[PDB]
């Protein structure tokens, strides 16, 4: 297209068409109508509970308040039951948790009328507690999916992979304007990704999703395309708020040309009214893209119940060294 | 909130037949080319001290369940009372 | 008269031996009146053209006698050929075209009447004449409902297996510190009882190093439990069937896809109104490999797990729904449009048979008849 | 098991009625259920005469 | 709006206009470019029993 | 306010009519004006405008 204009066979040029430093000096451009620039694709996650999930549902004031409220409720049933074994202060408290944890434990029952009193009103906050938390814990097992991005060619999981987890093994279709406009602004990451070359774009969604491939860098208006047509909705960008050299597409018209005006005015009505957001939705949006994350409640896993299972060796070890004292 | 409506951008204004419009362009060009924007926008605008996601459930305070410690409250205040007449009688 | 076989508005069935309709009533105590309208077969002439007559009825049988009684003139009702609606194509021979169905058929004066569910399009309306109509309906998709099953392994789902051996790993663990602990079967006992809550012991650990671990390890059954209950009531709320079309602007009618099948029937007007749609290209490029010969036919492919949607009017959809109880009208009604009755240009009924519509609308005529005929919702 | 299916039940939605409209035993006939079903138009139009 | 058309003073009304067998013999009505009648509008219920 | 209340479907609506455009008893215009709202039906624009 360039070389026709420029050879005089055609007057204006219409189709997807770049504009760059150079290429300006032969061919007047008019306003860009679609941004475009240098964006990263990565495949979408989902992610888990918190290991301390187990403990959201209350918070701590009310852990350490029914604390001291069951170390309250276990001295005054003592000295109420105080007016062979037939009770002691040490039992009372053992007697309390194991009510409060479902009264599994055994335990052993006081002497005393007015303790029976204290005993059932214990019982029935328990009950009430236990039911509380299990239905705020059943309302926090409701997780939604999470879009680990990034910020795009200017973190560390880009200039220094190798002094983190396996290297996200970023790559790009080589012998493109991107590879040259990489290896001239970054010439350690050209020369990393030289590991990752990807013949064609068809391929690189497949190695992306099959895992051979973590981060597909490209043209942003192309990517985007691809992306909004997953066959999933598995395939996200990573924003239009960060993109790298950044640049649109506009329309190659004659040098010194009385057109040039015209079509600018043109285009700018276009945007002012809002044709440009019609046509895109019909044009470029495609079948997934105004979508939230997916919820997708997964079952637990070790690292899930970590918090419990650390809890339970601190109480070990606490139990262990006691002993030993 | 939101998606990005009414796309445009930012644009250095001049007036009518000056002698500065393709040189400021093509200045402009060879900065986003080169990556000056890039370390423009990375030293003044980027900043990441608060993010955000999907808002965890709320979790149960003091006042949103404090009827069942004022409801054992007032069942020992009234055991105390019956434990003194049981004794008294 | 040239009329079609719709279920709802034209019930066709074969006469009897001696060449009448057998005797019917109604659920109110009143005769079904019923017309002999000489048409062929249900399926295609074929070989055995042969236009053995089959007497009709329903509630255009009704109005086509209501007017007949309003103004003055006999009736001789009988059934299309081809069995379509109608619709404007091209020939093998020179490029003529030519209605057919029953609008070509009343163009070329065979018929100087239709009376059926036919619809009001600028197509047809350049080249006959309809009058007030005396059905508002619109356009709807009609699918097959799902039994809402439950998606339910079994009852080691919430827990993967290595959760499961890691507990059974840690009961046990626990069991043989308090053992150790209080210097045994008892022990191992209490754990499980604890764990289990199956009141099973009575393990006394009066060594002050084993009561510290013994409500360790009740809090830390209960918290289990506790997490198992919270993700299987979360497995179980979040379990629920896809949802349906809901509606024509739906993604996934607006890209076709081998996964999902719908059409309608040909040389209707849903076809003429895809064809003419310049957005809807790709829908009517899937339907047109797929649209079926007659209503009926259709239906019973979208029951029997063959077809996956089914375009049509509304005032036939939601009565088929309505006695079915496993098909659902989906979405909200489109193209609305009404039924009226067709004639020639020129001809001198359409002012009297418009008036006697809207005399009908406006006393109630019309409400009964589809009380008698519609209205039928029972699922 | 029992407990999670039943909070899974406890979810409920609105209904609408479902009226067939000027043809059914609440309009026709009021007086067979509760006689004051307090139903009422606009005097003096073309509804009220119709 | 009838009497304007029927008087002459007028070609026709555009508005919120109904059909009906009277007046037609006055004026002549077009194809109808909505459709309306005798509704009923009732509240909504909970209905979580 | 507050979406408190509804409507019945359009199928179960009594003595059924429409709104439409008066024009003189006896003039060609009509046959025209017909069907430019048929028109309308086709193109879509009716769903647009409600
Ligand atoms: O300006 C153009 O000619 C086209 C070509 N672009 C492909 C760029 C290929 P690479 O980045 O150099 O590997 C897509 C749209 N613009
Ligand atoms: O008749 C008309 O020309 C108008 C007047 N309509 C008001 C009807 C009021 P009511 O039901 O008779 O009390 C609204 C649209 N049509
Ligand atoms: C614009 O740039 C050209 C070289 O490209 C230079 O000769 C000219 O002086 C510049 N204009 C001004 C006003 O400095």
């Amino acid at each position: 297209m360039i070389g026709e204009v420029v050879m005089k066979r055609a007057y204006m040029a219409v189709g997807s068409l770049t504009i760059n430093e150079e290429r300006s000096e032969v061919v007047d451009f008019s306003v860009p109508f679609i941004e475009t620039g240098i964006s990263v694709m990565v495949s979408r996650s989902n992610g888990t509970v918190s290991p301390s999930a187990f403990l959201e549902p209350f918070s701590a004031d009310v852990w350490v308040m029914m604390f001291v409220m069951l170390l309250i409720v276990s001295a005054v049933a003592v000295f109420v039951f105080e007016y062979g074994p037939s009770f002691t202060i040490g039992k009372a408290i053992w007697l309390l948790w194991g009510l409060v944890f479902n009264n599994s434990v055994p335990v052993q029952n006081p002497k005393g009328t007015t303790s029976k009193i204290m005993v059932s009103v214990w019982a029935f906050f328990a009950v009430i507690f236990l039911a509380s938390y299990t239905a705020n814990l059943a309302a926090f097992m409701i997780q939604e999916e999470y879009v680990d991005q990034v910020s795009g060619l200017s973190d560390k999981k880009f200039q220094r992979p190798n002094d983190f987890s396996p290297p996200f093994r970023f790559g790009t279709v080589p012998n493109g304007s991107t590879e040259r406009n990489i290896r001239n602004n970054y010439a350690e990451m050209h020369a990393y990704m030289g590991k990752f070359n990807q013949r064609g774009v068809d391929d690189a969604l497949l190695s992306l999703k099959t895992g051979k491939l973590d981060a597909f860098i490209y043209d942003a208006a192309v990517l985007n395309y691809m992306a909004g047509r997953d066959e999933g909705c598995k395939l996200v960008t990573i924003g239009s708020g960060k993109v790298f050299a950044s640049t649109g597409y506009g329309i190659a018209i004659q040098k010194d040309s009385g057109w040039k005006r015209q079509v600018d005015l043109a285009i700018l009505q276009l945007f002012g009214d809002g044709e440009m957001e019609e046509l895109e939705a019909l044009w470029l949006t495609g079948i997934c893209h105004n979508e939230k994350n997916e919820v997708m409640s997964s079952q637990l896993d070790i690292d899930n119940m970590a918090g419990v299972f650390y809890m339970l060796g601190a109480a070990m070890a606490l139990s262990l060294i006691t002993f030993i004292c | 909130t939101g998606e990005l409506f009414f796309r445009s951008g930012f644009g250095i204004g001049m007036r009518k037949d000056s002698p500065w419009k393709q040189n400021v362009s093509l200045s402009i060009l060879k900065s986003h080319e080169n990556g000056f924007m890039e370390d423009l926008d990375k030293t003044w605008v980027r900043y990441q001290e608060c993010d955000s996601r999907s808002n965890a459930p709320a979790t149960l305070t003091f006042e949103n369940m404090a009827g069942v410690f004022m409801l054992v409250a007032g069942g020992i205040v009234a055991g105390i009372f019956l434990i003194f007449i049981e004794i008294a009688y | 008269i040239v009329t079609i076989h719709q279920e709802p508005f034209v019930y066709v069935k074969p006469t009897l031996s001696d060449g009448t309709c057998k005797e019917e009533f109604t659920v109110n105590g009143d005769p079904v009146k019923k017309v002999i309208c000489t048409g062929p077969n249900d399926t295609s002439p074929g070989s055995p053209r042969h236009t053995v007559p089959q007497c009709c009825y329903g509630f255009c049988i009704d109005l086509l006698i209501k007017l007949a009684r309003t103004m003055n003139f006999t009736y001789e009702v009988h059934l299309v050929a081809d069995g379509k609606f109608g619709t404007q194509e091209r020939v093998n021979n020179s490029n003529k075209k030519e209605w057919n169905g029953m609008m070509g058929e009343l163009l070329s004066g065979q018929a100087d009447m239709i009376v059926a569910p036919l619809t009001i399009n600028n197509e047809r309306a350049q080249y006959i004449e309809f009058s007030k109509p005396f059905k508002y309906q619109g356009l709807t998709i009609l699918v097959k409902k799902e039994i809402p099953r439950s998606t339910l392994d079994s009852f080691m789902q919430p827990f993967q297996s290595t959760l499961w051996l890691l507990v059974g790993l840690s009961v046990h663990v626990v069991a043989v510190m308090l053992y150790l602990l209080d210097r045994l079967s008892s022990a191992m006992w209490f754990s499980w009882g604890v764990l289990l809550n199956s009141g099973i012991g009575e393990g006394a650990p009066r060594s002050f190093s084993a009561r510290i671990l013994g409500m360790v390890w009740a809090g830390f059954a209960m918290i289990i439990v506790a997490s198992y209950t919270a993700n299987l009531a979360a497995f179980l709320v979040l379990d629920r069937p896809e949802e349906r079309i809901t509606g024509i602007n739906d993604p996934r009618l607006r890209n076709p896809s081998d996964k999902f099948i719908y059409a309608t029937v040909k040389q209707s007007s849903v076809d003429i109104y895809f064809r003419r749609q310049v957005e809807l290209s790709t829908m009517y490029r899937h339907m047109e490999k797929h649209n079926y010969e007659s209503a009926a036919e259709a239906i019973q492919a979208v029951r029997d797990n063959k077809l996956h949607a089914f375009i049509w009017d509304s005032a036939v959809l939601e009565f088929e729904a309505s006695q079915k109880c496993d098909l659902v009208t989906t979405g909200e009604l489109f193209f609305r449009s009404g039924f009226g009755i067709g004639m020639r240009k020129d001809s001198p009924w359409k002012q009297n048979v418009s008036l006697s519509i809207l005399k009908s609308h406006e006393n109630g005529f019309m409400e009964d008849l589809d009380k008698t005929w519609v209205r039928y919702q029972e699922c």
